Formats: C-alpha cells, structure tokens, sequence
C-alpha cells in the first residue's frame, strides 16, 4: 500500500522444552553384578579320608 | 620271640600310621577349604562397594 510493505504477523510457539545432550562414559564395571553373584556360589566340595577305610 | 608275635607287633603298628595320615589330611583340606571361603566372603563384600 503506497510505498511501505505489509507483512502478517508471525505466530509463536507457546512453549519450549529443555533437554540437553549429556556426555556418555560408558563404564564397564556396573551392570556385572552376575559375576559377583557367580563368585559367591563357589561350592567347594571335600570328603572326609578315612571314614569310609 | 615267637616267629607269628614279632610280626603281629609289626602288624600293629602298620595301621595307627594309616589312621593319623588319613586323620591329618583331613584336618589340612578342611582348613585349607575354611581359608578359601573366608577369602572369597572378604573378596564380595569388598567388591560390592566398589561398585555401588
Ligand atoms: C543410559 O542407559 C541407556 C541404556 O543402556 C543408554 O542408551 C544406550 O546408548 C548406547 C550409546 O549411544 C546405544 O548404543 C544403545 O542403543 C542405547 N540403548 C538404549 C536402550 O537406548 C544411555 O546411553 C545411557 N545414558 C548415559 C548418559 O550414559
């Protein structure tokens, strides 16, 4: 109109959500709890000598 | 002196030294078996905390 240009106002997005990227160490050692539980069920077994003789 | 006693007496003793030697194997597996279990039990509850 005339010489000036008209534009549409611009919609907003109401809300914005945060989630920010974090590093990854990726330890081994957690998560091996199976091992542990292995180590505790050893189950040495020993006869007595000369009981049976 | 008679020819059967001095071989009965030798019979006797041939049989208390089986005895003890059986006795005495006994007693080092089962302590040797005692000090593994201790082990490993300090061994777990040393490894768990490390862990966690
Ligand atoms: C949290 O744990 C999850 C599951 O173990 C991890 O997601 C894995 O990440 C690796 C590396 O990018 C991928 O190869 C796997 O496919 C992922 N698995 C799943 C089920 O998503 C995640 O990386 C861990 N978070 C942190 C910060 O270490």
């Amino acid at each position: 109109c005339f010489g000036v240009t008209f534009k549409k106002p611009l919609v907003a997005e109401e809300k914005t959500s945060l989630e920010p990227q974090l590093p990854h160490l990726q330890l081994r050692l957690p998560h091996l709890v199976g091992i542990i539980a292995k180590i505790k069920g050893i189950k040495i077994e020993v006869t007595s000598s000369g009981e049976s003789i | 002196n008679n020819n059967y006693s001095k071989l009965r007496s030798m019979g006797y003793a041939l049989t208390g030294a089986v005895q003890t030697l059986a006795q005495i194997s006994d007693i080092n597996d089962q302590n040797l078996q005692q000090g593994i279990y201790l082990l490993r039990d300090h061994i777990v509850t040393l490894m768990e905390a490390t862990l966690h």
